[PDB]
């Protein structure tokens, strides 16, 4: 079963600074059918439940702020946004759907 | 369109917990339910699959032998159900709508409507 | 002979899992004409495919196709595309195939009605034949199935009905086909897979002397997929035995490939979608592998695809194999073994170990044409008493 290791575990970016989340899996999640990378990318804040950010690691759900954008390909895959704001501390999320079963990674921490 | 899940529940080691997820706003037998857990502090554990149309699940290999998932057309409410529970299962369980691509039609295992969550606590 | 003597049935319950997502309709089935003679099967059970509004009877018309299904026109292309390629086409007519009671809970004279009115359109319009499942909720199924059967037997010799039941029970089925002696039934007479050889030995005796050694069906369900009672280890073993009864062997599409719906998370037991190859089920890529889908099992002699072409062509042209003469003779505690014989032709001979381990076993010395595991000389003499079997091997041997 397919390991996602995310990193760093925590990250302290100031307000509108690039931040970076790297998400890692043990195994492709690239389909050679349809050239198209199972990966998503979760946003969750404390008391509610985990929000859809990015899925075909780097199609962006409609209603997500443009500075959020999803990259990578393979194995490796980064979450990035460009000016970091206020309402953006939480805790974000990898997910791999690649095959069964579906795993996260562990998590990252965005504090200002 | 949301999903509305039932109360928290505290329970005793070996007993069993059964948490409901009623849906509304959409064709209830279209979308593909998943169960997704998360230990206090802890991250995110995908539990397993129950498809409306029919009722046929897949559980993960950790919850084979535990896990029941079941569902109700008539009131559009899908059930997971845990036995012999013990401290690890102590968590928010969430259900979660699977996502439909409307292009291919076509369903990969990511979550687009999540429910508001239920805290079972074990002893 | 009668054309549903002459080879396997093929059913094919959802034309959209069978083909894939919106190809689902008539028109696309015939492009999978010729796939369907590399599997050489004689007939195909399409449907259902009428007008049926669930659980409501008046607006429920056996004689109207559905539009997602196609056009009347799709449906008349299709079935002479079929028999250019000498492959007869079964509708299933089961009234409320998309509710729960599959004939309904009130007017059951209204709804015989609509069937034997459909039996009559349908064969005017060129099927070969019909299928109706569930009858054990059928009040009067017997009566039923006899009016059916003499509409559609007098119409023409060479038109089929196939009546389907939950049932297991042996009397319950002899009731049944009572009144018929024709009716080719289908039913989960040997659904359960942890009979030992001793047992399914008996159970095809037994039956063959209550029916008279008359023409049956040979299957291990209604509808379903074999993996549905069958593990892995025991696919190969049976496919060598209903290719190799007396009777006609009745699969559903993807017992071909082993199909598994658990296999694929989420897809239902009744309908799973066929994998052709690896972009077959893009839901989950990881589920899938070559060796599940046609494409990969096709480039493989020892897949099950191989055996089942093989078996069936067999089937389909062996004499010994096409005409139901059969004696099983005791030969051990989880053997079956038995010889296929007709006139003067080539005979058969079936060993099957159902069993996990070796068991031990008409001429001295006979040709051995396969084997359900590799490692043996085919093509080379074997004989038959130093025969010696491997856990859930089948052997199926020649000699004039």
């Amino acid at each position: 079963d397919i390991v996602m290791t995310q990193s760093p575990d925590s990250l302290a970016v100031s307000l509108g600074e690039r931040a970076t989340i790297n998400c890692k899996s043990s195994q492709s999640v690239l389909y050679s059918s349809n050239n198209k990378n199972y990966l998503a990318w979760y946003q969750q804040k404390p008391g509610q439940p985990p929000k859809l950010l990015i899925y075909w690691a780097s199609t962006r759900e409609s209603g997500v702020p443009d500075r959020f954008s999803g990259s990578g390909s393979g194995t490796d895959f980064t979450l990035t946004i460009s000016s970091l704001q206020a309402e953006d501390v939480a805790v974000y999320y990898c997910q791999q759907y690649y095959n069964t079963p579906i795993t996260f990674g562990q998590g990252t921490r965005l504090e200002i | 369109v949301q999903l509305v899940q039932s109360g928290a529940e505290v329970k005793k080691p070996g007993a069993s917990v059964k948490v409901s997820c009623k849906a509304s706003g959409y064709t209830f037998t279209s979308y593909y339910m998943h169960w997704v857990r998360q230990a206090p502090g802890q991250g995110l554990e995908w539990m397993g699959i129950i498809n409306p149309s029919g009722g046929s699940t897949s559980y993960a290999q950790k919850f084979q032998g535990r896990v029941t998932m079941t569902r109700d057309t008539s009131t559009s409410t899908v059930y997971m159900e845990l036995s012999s529970l013990r401290s690890e299962d102590t968590a928010v369980y969430y259900c979660a709508r699977g996502y439909y691509d409307i292009l291919t039609g076509s369903r990969p295992i990511f979550f687009d409507i999540w429910g508001q969550g239920t805290m079972v606590t074990v002893s | 002979q009668k054309w549903w003597h002459t080879g396997a049935l093929y059913r094919i319950g959802d034309l959209q899992a069978f083909q894939g997502h919106g190809a689902g309709n008539l028109a696309g089935l015939k492009g999978r004409l010729d796939y369907l003679s590399s599997l050489k099967v004689k007939g195909l059970v399409l449907g259902p495919i009428h007008k049926n509004q669930k659980d409501d009877v008046a607006q429920t018309d056996l004689l109207q196709i559905d539009p997602n299904f196609g056009s009347k026109e799709d449906f008349d292309s299709l079935l002479q595309s079929a028999k250019k390629k000498s492959i007869r086409v079964i509708l299933d007519l089961t009234p409320n195939y998309r509710g729960e009671n599959s004939w309904f809970s009130t007017q059951v004279d209204t709804v015989a009605t609509k069937v034997k009115d459909a039996l009559e359109f349908w064969l005017q319009a060129g099927v070969d034949g019909f299928q109706v499942r569930d009858i054990e909720n059928l009040k009067d199924a017997s009566s039923f199935l006899a009016e059916w059967q003499n509409i559609t037997k007098g119409f023409s010799e060479d038109r089929l009905l196939i009546a389907g039941t939950n049932s297991s029970d042996l009397q319950q089925i002899l009731s049944l086909l009572e009144s018929n002696k024709d009716l080719l039934l289908t039913s989960s007479y040997l659904s359960d897979s942890g009979s030992t050889g001793e047992h399914t030995k008996s159970l095809v005796t037994q039956y063959l002397n209550a029916t008279g050694n008359r023409w049956c069906s040979w299957s291990l369900s209604q509808a379903r997929l074999l993996t549905s009672f069958l593990p892995a280890q025991l696919l190969r073993l049976y496919q060598l035995m209903l290719f190799t009864l007396p009777g006609t062997p009745v699969f559903s599409y993807g017992d071909e490939i082993g199909l598994d719906a658990a296999a694929l998370p989420g897809q239902p037991m009744e309908a799973p979608v066929m994998l052709w190859d690896e972009s077959s089920f893009p839901d989950i890529p990881g589920a899938v592998s070559a060796n599940m889908t046609v494409k990969g099992q096709s480039e493989d002699p020892g897949s099950l695809l191989s055996l089942f072409r093989r078996l069936s062509d067999q089937r389909s042209k062996e004499r010994s194999l096409l005409h139901g003469d059969f004696h099983a003779f005791s030969a051990g505690p989880g053997l079956f073994s038995y010889i296929r014989h007709w006139d003067q032709n080539e005979r058969f001979l079936v060993v099957l170990n159902f069993g996990d381990v070796g068991l031990s076993a008409l001429p001295a010395k006979a040709d051995l044409l396969l084997s359900t595991q590799p490692g043996r000389e085919e093509g080379s003499p074997l004989e038959l008493e130093r025969l010696k079997l491997e856990p859930h091997e089948g052997l199926l041997l020649r000699f004039p």
